[PDB]
């Protein structure tokens, strides 16, 4: 269904922001390992 | 009704994206400004322009990403894809600083676009275009500094490189060559940023703290009604308020809101034209006064003198790995520096 | 049922979302429950951040260099550490952590009791805990409670001085060690004469307590002052002009405690930068002063061990190269470190006579552990990136450090000044609330309205 | 002993269990009767753990 | 380092100390879920 | 006069279509810098092609009309 | 992989008390 | 009537022309002291002794400056932070060679900003307004304290305070560059997005009112005319405004709500503005900008500089060049 | 196939964005 409400807003904005600070954080990640760590 | 006005028509349906003739130029010029920087800042380097790693595959991170200008051999070259440095290679396009002119020139027809849609919307909706007349600031500001500046040095090289750390290094750059902060089109453009970050604070604050109670929420936003006749807050409590703390206060609310707009504008502008005299090495780098009286006396120091000591600095520090083109070699012994730094 | 059928909505309350916690001002209960739980949060950090610490702690290495805060504080109070600061065993930092840690469960579980189950309001439950703000002589008694337990927390400082193994003493005579205090400074003319001195240079309040014996003696006298206080406040109810002066509200009263968290987060701020006594360099690195007197002192001793007269040594300016005067005439270290020259440090202490340093001394009696602590203290100054490359801004990556001072410093300058922006915005808001414009302008009656023209 | 790294990872298991189901518990219409007797033996087990922990610490 | 008994639970001991903001975005979670009423 | 985004956001519909699209976008650029494609198209060096072995100067382009050629040279260069 | 489960599963924690007080109609 | 009673009457009367106010008895005096030092200070007064190296730096306008070059100059460094109040010093020539004026002005100074702020909250009080406005100056004043007296307090001296005046003003700025790599630090960036944003948000609400204006004025005169001071109804069209706007972008990234427009131009500078003020308040203990010089490197061990290697470059140009007879060790340390 | 002129815009930028962000993740994984 094309029907709006089916899956709560708020669960849609806890997962995405989850989904955000997990991709954020492995760029963080990034900051000191591999390419660009100065190491 | 000719195909001309059944154009008309779609191009100004009211949907959730306006259009309009203006959107035919302003949306391909600035997807293309925008997705030309994110596909350069990700993937691409100026190893070959400048020496240097500029993207997130060579392990930059988002402050030390940029769109590098081209190597200042290829001059003002427009550098088109199929033009004769490129040839039509992408790949080699990308090493030359190709998306530097790709970036700038449809950023420029890009902006151009969306001054035109402020226009169009304007004379749709039946508003004046005082809008579209204060975006001619961010325009002059764009025009003076990525186009005319270069374009009266050397090549785009001295342009800036589009990324956080690269505008960081073009700001020094015009203190230790040009002394910029001594410009007085600067310091007028400094006024009215400051000045417009000011009027932006103290009237937003002077309103919220104005208001009239029209509800009895102790949050104070639900009590206004986009339709209502009635000013939201009291300008004569205001004006009581800041004509006593400050000794004046508006009184014209009209008034208030044109110079809200002439403050940061004007600016702005002035900025520009200094950038403008920059262009051509046309500083206000020094007082010729100060320097014969310090050539002469070697007691007479002000802080003029001491920031031209810290210009020498920037420019002999810097010069070597920023102007690779030039290839400068300076020995050690030449540097100025102070006692033990 | 209804999203709006209970009280926890702005149409109940008159409070937004983003307000939310303005609802509880007048819901003892549950205002209890947020308190107790918050307090939990801070118990749960200091007791999980100890053993993160902990878990990261390579105990020979100098705590400074690996990026500690709670280890130190639990150092200078005797726990773990023997002579110059050596860590001897680790066991009381996990203790500190994991009682810590195991205390929060318990605030938490109280705090989420009286938020969610509870009663919401205390008042219909028990006159003793119920409460109204505007009740004064209510307000003063239990200002009065925790007076008395802040006072005891203080002889608990005491306590642990005197009979429980002493404190990290940085001046202990040969040698920094952990020593007990026998002899508190009881004096009031030593005690209240750093509470007179001027904040200055070389005054400097007092962030300028420079030994244990004033540091515990003082603790005497808050300790008692407090449960003093606390008597008071539950045997008396405010007098008139105090009624006059003051805004009577839960909000007031939040204002004023904002403003008083402010002015010691700023003074915090000032003691981690300056004092090297309760926080000793041995734990936080050398103080911004410490490090810049300590590059002097290393390459006074260096070039003097290369034959240098380093008191006879005239720098390019016509002041000495090592050495020169203070404007009142004592013999300090020279170049740009002349600001610093109120620095008080046990490695340099040795080397200063009556009229300051002595040259003699200077001549004759460098050690080499003074050497090996100026060279430490010069190479872990308290400058680094905020991505914690150590050392200046032009350095290169390769030392990853940052001074706890440093993260001690920006941290509550922060916090001080947000809690300076909040005792602002609370007590202008609850003197309009209490006079009753919070919400705007009466339109029917316009105070200005009312008011003569200017002109 | 050794079986403490056992009743540790009791603690641990009964804590996560404790905080998801305590405040679920608090603020659910239905079972409330039972919920709180479950809430009583859950923090009775708790503060036994620890205490069980704390005094075979000084074991292993 | 803990005491080595304790060293199973390093990576657990590295996670805890972020737990209380946690709280400060549960808030949010909770907040959302009544609409902002 | 189209659907509000968070009707078509908290649909069935958008989440079945997009629980295929979204990750297969990602997994696509993850391959595209994974496999190496990424440096070839665009030019940019990998950590080994910065220089040649003993070489420390830029391949810096000095020659408008032949930078093309320039930088073939210095590719070649790269033993 | 220790640290990042230790993580999802601490981090799901607060999520599941509000979608479980949800589904059962709790006083959120 | 008391007599203390009508002077507090007076004090805090709502009539007189400028307010008063108990702020106002503090910030009335300090700020009179405060300038009348700064313009004789500025005009007459001789050289400085700023870094404490007995070279003395001219700031005044009889001195040889112009109105540019010109500054009260900074207390010397042997002074650091100790009080150096006039009467501390043998003589007013000694105080003035000393940089005593600049003292004695940014602290005046200071002190009657903070009164200024005060008075702010307490005439919003006498005139049954909100009291946030002292809120917002709180921003540009945080600004005054972190140049003023929290980077001297970190770095040990009023010598590395920012001096009174512009090219000064440059020159405390490019050392501090030198010195904190202040462009790199997340705190100054969100104080220019603050900046350039409210001059951004103070252009487009301008020229968004302007462009609603109702019609109340004919062609030959100034449509300023068309709103009378104090009228009842608002004088632009907010709907048309708004519907410009939502077009402009998009119907949802427009304001509709005059009280959430307003109060989004006030925080947007104030906040992004208390973050510069943060900057230079914790630069201030040495807590830099990013640092990544050198952090790209090649397969070999090579360094591949990116952008921030540049920056790093011109910062070392300043570095060594800076105060260039002050420095007899290889650190600069604070 | 019917299409919106929201539409078209919404994915000429979803569209690369997610294609990047999952290129910008691989390369947190490159070794020099
Ligand atoms: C109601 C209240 C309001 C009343 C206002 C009017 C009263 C005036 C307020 C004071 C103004 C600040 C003076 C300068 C502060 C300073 O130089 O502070 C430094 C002093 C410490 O001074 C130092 O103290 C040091 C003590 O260390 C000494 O002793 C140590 C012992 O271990 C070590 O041995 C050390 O090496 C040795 O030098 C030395 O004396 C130094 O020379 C000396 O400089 O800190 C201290 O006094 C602690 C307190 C200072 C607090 C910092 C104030 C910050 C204000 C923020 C305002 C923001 C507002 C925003 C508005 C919007
Ligand atoms: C309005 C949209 C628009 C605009 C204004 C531009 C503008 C530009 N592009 Mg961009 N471009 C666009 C959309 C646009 N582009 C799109 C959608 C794509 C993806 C396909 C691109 C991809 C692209 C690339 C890859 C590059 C450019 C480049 C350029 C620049 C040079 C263009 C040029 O020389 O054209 C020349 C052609 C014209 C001006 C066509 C004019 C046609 C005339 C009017 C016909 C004459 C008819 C006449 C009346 C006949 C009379 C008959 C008579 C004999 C009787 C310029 C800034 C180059 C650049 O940026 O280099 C740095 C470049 O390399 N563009
Ligand atoms: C320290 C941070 C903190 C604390 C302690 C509180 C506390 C409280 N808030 Mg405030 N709030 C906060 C931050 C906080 N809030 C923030 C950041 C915001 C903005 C997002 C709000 C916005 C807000 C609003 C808009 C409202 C509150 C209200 C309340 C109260 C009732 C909540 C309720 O009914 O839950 C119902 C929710 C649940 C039952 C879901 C689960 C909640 C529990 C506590 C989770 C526990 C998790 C934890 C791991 C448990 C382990 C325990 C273990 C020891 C066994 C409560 C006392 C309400 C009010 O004032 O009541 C009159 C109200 O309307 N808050
Ligand atoms: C007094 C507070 C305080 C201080 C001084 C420190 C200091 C330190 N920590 Mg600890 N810590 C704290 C609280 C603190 N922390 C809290 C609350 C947590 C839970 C998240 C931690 C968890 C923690 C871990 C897990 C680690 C540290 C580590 C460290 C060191 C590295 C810091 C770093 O690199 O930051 C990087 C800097 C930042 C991330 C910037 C923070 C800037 C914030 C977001 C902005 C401030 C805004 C302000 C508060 C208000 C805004 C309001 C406005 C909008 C109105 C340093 C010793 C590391 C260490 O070395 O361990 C041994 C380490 O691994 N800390
Ligand atoms: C400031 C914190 C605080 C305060 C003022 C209260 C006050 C109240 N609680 Mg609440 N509570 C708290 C925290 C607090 N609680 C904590 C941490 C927990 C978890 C253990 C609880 C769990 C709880 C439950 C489950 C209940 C209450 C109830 C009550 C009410 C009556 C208590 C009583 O009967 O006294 C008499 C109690 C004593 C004489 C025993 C006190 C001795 C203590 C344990 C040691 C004292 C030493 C020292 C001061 C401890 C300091 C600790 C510090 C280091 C952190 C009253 C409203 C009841 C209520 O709401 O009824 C409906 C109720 O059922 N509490
Ligand atoms: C958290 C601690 C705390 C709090 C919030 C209060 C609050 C109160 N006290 Mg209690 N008090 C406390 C601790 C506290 N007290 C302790 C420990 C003691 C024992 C000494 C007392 C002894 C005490 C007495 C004897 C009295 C109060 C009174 C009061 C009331 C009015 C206070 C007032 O006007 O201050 C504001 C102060 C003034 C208006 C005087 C001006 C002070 C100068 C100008 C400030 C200079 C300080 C400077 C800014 C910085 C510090 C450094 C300095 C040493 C140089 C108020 C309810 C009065 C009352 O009504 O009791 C029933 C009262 O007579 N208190
Ligand atoms: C509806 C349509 C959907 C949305 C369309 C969005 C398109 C607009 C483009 C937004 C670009 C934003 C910057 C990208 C940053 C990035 O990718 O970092 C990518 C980098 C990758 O991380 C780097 O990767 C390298 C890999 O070799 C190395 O490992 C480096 O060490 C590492 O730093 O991440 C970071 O730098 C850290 C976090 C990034 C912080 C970004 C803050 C942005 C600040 C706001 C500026 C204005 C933009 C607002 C946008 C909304
Ligand atoms: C150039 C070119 C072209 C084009 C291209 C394009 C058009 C592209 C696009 C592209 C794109 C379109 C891309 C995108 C990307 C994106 C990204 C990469 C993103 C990122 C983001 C992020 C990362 C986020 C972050 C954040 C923020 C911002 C805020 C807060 C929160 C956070 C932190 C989350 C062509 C072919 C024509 C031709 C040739 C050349
Ligand atoms: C009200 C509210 C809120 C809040 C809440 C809170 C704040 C709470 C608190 C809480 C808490 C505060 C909790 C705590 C918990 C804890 C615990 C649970 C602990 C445990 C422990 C353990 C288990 C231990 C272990 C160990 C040992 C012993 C040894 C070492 C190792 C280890 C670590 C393993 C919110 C915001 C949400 C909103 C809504 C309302
Ligand atoms: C422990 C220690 C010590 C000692 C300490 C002490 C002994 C302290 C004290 C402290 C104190 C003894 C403090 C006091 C404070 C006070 C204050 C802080 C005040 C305030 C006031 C106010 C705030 C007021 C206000 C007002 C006015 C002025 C007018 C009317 C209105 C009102 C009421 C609002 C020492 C250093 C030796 C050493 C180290 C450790
Ligand atoms: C000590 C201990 C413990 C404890 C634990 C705890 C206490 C926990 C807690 C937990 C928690 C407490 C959690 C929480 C979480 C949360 C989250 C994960 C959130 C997120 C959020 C977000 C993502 C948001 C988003 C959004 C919204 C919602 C709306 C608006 C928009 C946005 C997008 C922003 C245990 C048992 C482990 C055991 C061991 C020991
Ligand atoms: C984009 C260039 C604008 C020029 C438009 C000229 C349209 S031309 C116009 O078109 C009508 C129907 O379309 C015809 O009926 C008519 O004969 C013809 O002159
Ligand atoms: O005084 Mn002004 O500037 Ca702060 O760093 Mn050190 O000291 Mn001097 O040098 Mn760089
Ligand atoms: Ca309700
Ligand atoms: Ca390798
Ligand atoms: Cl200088
Ligand atoms: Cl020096
Ligand atoms: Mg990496």
């Amino acid at each position: 269904m094309s029907e709006g409400g089916r899956i709560p807003l708020w669960i849609v904005a806890t997962v995405a922001g989850m989904g955000v600070i997990v991709i954020v954080g492995l760029f963080f990640y990034g900051a000191y390992a591999g390419l660009g760590s100065s190491l | 009704r000719g195909w001309f006005d059944i154009l008309d028509d779609w191009l100004k349906r009211d949907r959730f994206v306006f259009v309009g003739w203006s959107g035919i130029l302003l949306f391909p010029c600035a997807y293309l400004a925008l997705g030309g920087w994110l596909t350069g800042t990700t993937f691409v380097t100026s190893w070959y322009t400048h020496g240097l790693a500029s993207s997130y595959l060579e392990g930059c991170n988002f402050l030390t990403v940029a769109v590098s200008t081209p190597a200042n051999s290829m001059g003002h070259s427009l550098l088109l894809l199929w033009g004769p440095e490129a040839q039509g290679d992408f790949t080699r396009w990308c090493q030359l600083g190709g998306l530097w002119t790709f970036i700038a020139l449809h950023g420029a027809f890009g902006l151009i676009g969306f001054m035109l849609r402020q226009f169009e919307i304007a004379r749709l909706v039946g508003v004046r275009p005082y809008n579209a007349i204060a975006f001619s600031a961010p325009i002059a500001v764009f025009v003076s500094v990525f186009l005319i500046y270069p374009l009266g040095q050397s090549s785009w090289f001295f342009a800036p490189s589009f990324g956080v750390a690269a505008i960081f290094r073009f700001l020094l750059f015009f203190q230790g060559f040009h002394n910029w902060t001594l410009n007085p089109f600067h310091m007028m453009g400094v006024a009215g940023v400051l000045g417009g970050a000011l009027l932006c604070a103290i009237h937003g604050a002077t309103v919220e703290n104005t208001l009239f109670q029209d509800g009895e929420g102790a949050s104070t936003f639900r009590a206004f009604n986009p339709t209502q006749a009635e000013e939201t807050y009291s300008m004569v409590t205001a004006n009581r308020f800041w004509s006593q703390i400050f000794g004046i206060a508006f009184s014209n609310k009209r008034w208030l809101h044109f110079f809200m707009l002439f403050v940061p504008v004007t600016g702005l502008w002035m900025s520009a034209i200094g950038v403008v005299g920059l262009a051509l090495n046309l500083r206000s780098y020094d007082f010729i006064s100060q320097e014969i009286r310090a050539a002469e006396d070697p007691e007479f120091e002000t802080f003029y003198t001491k920031n031209l000591l810290l210009n020498e600095g920037i420019r002999a520090w810097m010069a070597p790995q920023d102007q690779p083109h030039e290839n400068f070699v300076f020995p050690e012994e030449v540097l100025p520096r102070g006692n033990a730094l | 049922n209804s999203i709006f059928a209970t009280n926890r909505d702005q149409e109940s309350s008159g409070f937004a979302w983003w307000a939310g916690n303005a609802r509880l001002i007048n819901l003892s209960g549950k205002l209890l429950g947020a308190h107790v739980a918050h307090a939990g949060l801070i118990v749960f950090w200091a007791g999980a951040m100890t053993l993160f610490e902990l878990a990261h702690f390579i105990p020979e290495k100098p705590m400074y260099e690996q990026g500690l805060i709670l280890i130190p504080h639990i150092a200078t109070l005797g726990w773990g550490v023997g002579p110059g600061g050596e860590v001897v065993d680790t066991f009381p930092f996990f203790v500190v952590g994991v009682v810590h840690l195991i205390s929060s469960a318990v605030l938490g579980f109280g705090g989420v009791y009286h938020a969610i189950r509870g009663p919401e309001t205390l008042e219909e439950y028990s006159s003793f805990f119920g409460y109204d703000w505007k009740d004064k002589n209510k307000m003063t008694t239990i200002l009065g409670f925790h007076l008395i337990v802040l006072g005891i927390g203080a002889l608990l400082l005491v306590a642990k001085a005197m009979f429980f193994g002493g404190l990290y003493d940085t001046w202990a005579p040969g040698g920094g060690d952990v020593r007990v205090i026998t002899n508190p400074t009881l004096d009031p003319r030593v005690i209240f004469g750093y509470l007179l001195k001027s904040p200055f240079g070389g005054e400097g309040w007092i962030v300028s307590v420079n030994n244990l014996e004033d540091v515990v003696g003082g603790h005497i006298w808050i300790g008692l002052i407090c449960i003093a206080g606390g008597i008071w406040h539950i045997l008396t109810t405010p007098f008139g002009w105090a009624r006059r002066a003051f805004i009577w509200s839960g909000e007031a009263y939040l204002s004023y405690s904002l403003g008083a968290l402010s002015m010691m987060g700023f003074i915090a701020t000032c003691f981690v930068w300056f004092n090297n006594t309760v926080y000793p360099s041995e734990f936080y690195g050398p103080t911004g002063p410490e490090a810049s007197q300590a590059q002097a002192m290393t390459f006074l001793i260096r070039d003097q061990k290369l034959g240098a007269n380093v008191g006879s040594a005239q720098g390019p300016t016509g002041l000495g190269k090592y050495l020169m005067r203070s404007p009142t005439g004592e013999i300090i270290f020279g170049g740009e470190t002349m600001r610093f020259w109120d620095f008080r440090g046990p490695w340099l202490e040795p080397l200063r006579g009556p009229n300051g340093l002595d040259l003699n001394k200077i001549k004759n009696d460098i050690q080499p552990w003074q050497e090996r602590r100026a060279a430490e203290y010069m190479t872990h100054a308290p400058l680094g990136s905020l991505n914690s490359v150590g050392g200046v801004a032009t350095e290169i990556n390769s030392v990853n450090f940052v001074s706890p001072r440093s993260w001690l410093a920006t941290s509550h300058f922060v916090l001080a000044f947000f809690f300076l922006v909040g005792h602002l915005w609370h007590a202008g808001r609850a003197r309009a609330a209490a006079a009753g414009f919070e919400k705007g302008i009466d339109r029917e009656s316009e105070p200005v309205l009312s008011m003569p023209s200017l002109d | 002993t050794i079986l403490f790294q056992l009743a540790l990872a009791a603690l641990v298991i009964l804590s996560f269990v404790m905080v998801i189901g305590v405040p679920v518990a608090y603020a659910s219409p239905q079972d409330w009767d039972r919920s709180k007797q479950l809430i009583f033996l859950g923090s009775g087990l708790w503060i036994a753990l620890v205490l069980v922990v704390g005094v075979l610490n000084f074991f292993v | 380092k803990l005491p080595e008994a304790y060293a199973i639970f390093d990576p657990l001991v590295d996670v805890l100390p972020v737990i209380p903001v946690l709280f400060l975005a549960l808030a949010f979670v909770w907040q959302a879920a009544v609409g902002f009423r | 006069g189209e659907r509000p985004f968070s009707d078509i956001i908290t649909s069935v519909r958008y989440w079945v279509i997009h629980s295929i699209t979204i990750p297969a976008l990602f997994i696509a650029g993850w391959l595209f810098v994974s496999t190496g494609l990424a440096y070839d198209v665009f030019g940019t060096p990998r950590p080994d092609s910065y220089y040649a072995q003993e070489q420390r100067s830029i391949p810096l382009v000095t020659d408008r009309f032949e930078a093309k050629q320039q930088v073939e040279t210095f590719l070649e260069q790269l033993k | 992989i220790a640290q990042l489960t230790m993580i999802a599963m601490i981090g799901i924690a607060g999520p599941m008390i509000i979608f479980l007080l949800a589904v059962r109609r709790g006083n959120l | 009537a008391n007599l203390w009673e009508r002077f507090c009457n007076w004090v805090t009367s709502t009539d007189n022309r400028l307010y008063v106010g108990w702020f106002g008895v503090i910030m009335i005096p300090t700020l009179l002291a405060a300038t009348i030092c700064f313009v004789i200070a500025f005009i007459a007064a001789p050289p400085v002794d700023i870094d404490g190296i007995r070279e003395p730096v001219s700031g005044s306008l009889l001195y040889g400056n112009n109105i540019i070059t010109g500054a009260v100059v900074p207390s010397s460094n042997a002074i650091g932070l100790h009080f150096y109040p006039i009467w501390e010093a043998a003589s007013l020539d000694e105080w003035l060679y000393n940089g005593g004026p600049y003292q004695l002005i940014i602290f005046h100074f200071l002190l009657g900003a903070s009164c200024y702020m005060g008075r702010q909250w307490e005439l919003s009080y006498r005139l049954g307004m909100r009291p946030w406005i002292c809120v917002a100056y709180s921003a540009p004043l945080a600004s005054a304290f972190a140049v003023f007296l929290i980077y001297p307090i970190g770095q040990g001296s009023f010598s590395d305070g920012m001096p009174l005046g512009i090219s000064g003003t440059f020159n405390f700025m490019i050392v501090f560059q030198a010195e904190h790599n202040i462009l790199m630090h997340p705190f100054h960036q969100l104080g220019v997005a603050g900046v350039f944003g409210g001059a951004l948000f103070c252009a487009m609400h301008g020229s968004l009112v302007t462009s609603s204006l109702i019609r109340e004025t004919t062609e030959t005169e100034s449509a300023n005319y068309g709103y009378k001071f104090g009228q009842e109804e608002e004088t632009y069209n907010i709907v048309a405004a708004h519907g410009y706007f939502g077009r402009l972008i998009f119907q949802y990234a427009s304001f509709n709500n005059s009280r959430s427009l307003h109060f989004f131009l006030a925080a947007w500078p104030v906040v992004g503005v208390w973050f510069a003020a943060l900057g230079i308040s914790t630069m201030a203990f040495n807590l830099n900008g990013f640092n990544f010089n050198h952090s790209v490197i090649d397969a070999k061990g090579n360094v591949i500089n990116t952008w921030a290697d540049i920056i790093n470059r011109a910062n070392l140009g300043m570095e060594v060049m800076h105060e260039r007879n002050a420095h007899n060790f290889p650190l600069d340390l604070a | 196939p019917i299409f919106t002129v929201r539409w078209v815009a919404v994915h000429t930028l979803a569209v690369p964005t997610i294609f990047f962000l999952g290129a910008i993740a691989a390369m947190q994984f490159i070794q020099r």
